[PDB]
This record gives C-alpha cells, structure tokens and sequence, in this order.
C-alpha cells in the first residue's frame, strides 16, 4: 500500500513535465515567446491535459 | 511519435490491467486451496445407506 501510494504520487508529480501537444512544457516560455491574444490555443490544451 | 509526448497514461493503464488480472489467481487459490492433502475415498461405499 505504501509503495503504490508513493508511486501514484510520483507519477502525478512527473506528469507535470509532459508537453500535451503544446510548444513546450514550461508555462512561462509559452506566455513570453508567443503573442498574448494568440497563446490561449496553446494554454488550453496543457490545462486540459493536467 | 505524437503519442509519446502525452506522458505515461498507458503505463498506468497497463499497470491497472496487470493488477486486475493477477488477483483472479489469488481469489481462486484462497477459495479452493484450503486443503493441505489430497484425500481419497475408500473403495468401499458402506456409508450407512447414504
């Protein structure tokens, strides 16, 4: 039970580094590199994946 | 190539299926293997009329 809880938590933490079809996993890079009125199409997919 | 960027959902799915499939043998063992020796009925059938 301890091991399965720990590995589930570790998988949940490590899932934050995925791309989910966006340009990058880093939120700051997406919001800085791209123009603000067109970055929503990149933010939304990452939000849905998380 | 497009699937490998989504993370490790499929690893979790395979782990769940393996955990489901492995417990059927445990259920069968804990239900039917309660005996320690293979007892054999005697060739005679004098059970008092039963």
């Amino acid at each position: 039970v301890v091991n399965q809880n720990a590995q589930a938590l570790n998988t949940l933490v490590k899932q934050l580094s995925s791309n989910f079809g966006a340009i990058s996993s880093v939120l700051n890079d997406i919001l800085s590199r791209l123009d603000p009125p067109e970055a929503e199409v990149q933010i939304d997919r990452l939000i849905t994946g998380r | 190539n497009l699937l490998l960027q989504y993370g490790s959902f499929c690893t979790q799915l395979n782990r769940a299926l393996t955990g489901i499939a492995v417990e059927q043998d445990k259920n069968t063992q804990e239900v039917f293997a309660q005996v320690k020796q293979i007892y054999k009925t005697p060739p005679i059938k004098d059970f008092g009329g039963f």
